């Protein structure tokens, strides 16, 4: 069980037994540390209100057409309303605004 | 040495000849004397008469395309082969159901 | 020396060299030509009228 | 002179009509007596009507 609010961790839900197997296919990489989602955009959303911005980011992948029809793509953005700021994936799935 | 051209004709490249839902169309060439059937993959630009030029002449696969203009305002294509009945072709579009329509 | 090379090399430097091709007629009353990335190939001609 | 109406006191000459042929079986009109888009590519100077 682990408490985000200083980074302690605790025996889960006190369950005093060891558990046969247990650890999960899913699990199976180390950590040293408490994490936060990448979809939870704390970046981005700490960045943009620190510019002063409504920034509860929701982010989204953009596309561009032009009179062809012809389209092409481009990289993640933060669509704060219609004002999308440019934003990038690092390679570890966290989301940052461009600067 | 065999070619084929469109029964239907058209006017710019901004022509949409594919449908825009499909991710990324594929095309499967064979022949007699091929050795594997020819693969080509688009991107959301390609659904012109113009990428496909490019992409089978740039293919360098030795089939070329070539544009023809009917009359004003109005385009047709063409396809070249490379001389013999081995070159022989068949054609099948595995992506959109519009293009299987128009070339298969 | 350095400005006839750049005008070798830049003139070489274009990939329509690499389509190169040459065309003829099995009829004089027609002439024809090519440019680069004409398709290869043979072709059959009817004509009804001149411009005029 | 009018053109619609083919008044006028001029006198017309020789007609404006617009060259005419087809291509292995694709029928094609042009303005001039060259074309440079059948195929892409080829170019042709026309004089005579022959046919195949």
């Amino acid at each position: 069980s682990v408490d985000k609010t200083n980074g302690e961790v605790t025996l889960a839900g006190g369950a005093t037994s060891p558990l046969t197997g247990g650890l999960p296919a899913t699990a199976t990489e180390d950590v040293k540390n408490v994490q936060v989602a990448n979809a939870d955009l704390t970046e981005a959303k700490a960045a943009l209100t620190a510019a002063g911005v409504t920034g509860t980011a929701s982010v989204v992948k953009m596309s561009y057409t032009d009179n062809n029809g012809k389209t092409i793509d481009g990289g993640l953005a933060v669509k704060v309303g219609d004002d999308y700021y440019s934003a990038t994936q690092n390679k570890d799935g966290s989301i940052s605004i461009n600067t | 040495a065999q070619s084929l051209a469109t029964k239907t004709t058209f006017a710019t490249t901004k022509e949409q000849l594919g449908d825009t839902s499909v991710t990324s169309r594929t095309i499967k060439i064979e022949q007699p004397g091929r050795k594997e059937p020819l693969e080509i993959k688009l991107d959301k630009g390609d659904t012109s008469m113009e990428a496909i030029r490019d992409a089978i002449n740039d293919a360098d696969s030795g089939i070329a395309a070539s544009i023809v203009k009917v009359k004003e305002n109005e385009f047709q294509l063409v396809l070249t082969a490379n001389s013999g009945t081995d070159n022989t072709m068949k054609i099948t579009v595995e992506g959109d159901t519009k293009l299987n329509d128009l070339l298969a | 020396a350095l400005e006839k090379f750049q005008t070798a090399n830049t003139a070489l430097n274009k990939a329509d060299l690499f389509k190169s091709t040459v065309a003829s007629s099995t009829t004089e009353d027609l002439k024809v030509s090519t440019t680069a990335g004409a398709a290869a190939g043979t072709y059959k001609i009817n004509v009804t009228q001149l411009a005029a | 002179y009018d053109s619609t109406t083919n008044t006028g006191n001029m006198q017309e000459l020789v007609k404006a009509e617009n060259a005419k042929l087809n291509v292995n079986g694709i029928d094609i009109e042009r303005q001039s007596n060259t074309v440079t888009d059948a195929p892409q590519g080829i170019t042709l100077t026309l004089t005579k009507k022959v046919t195949d």
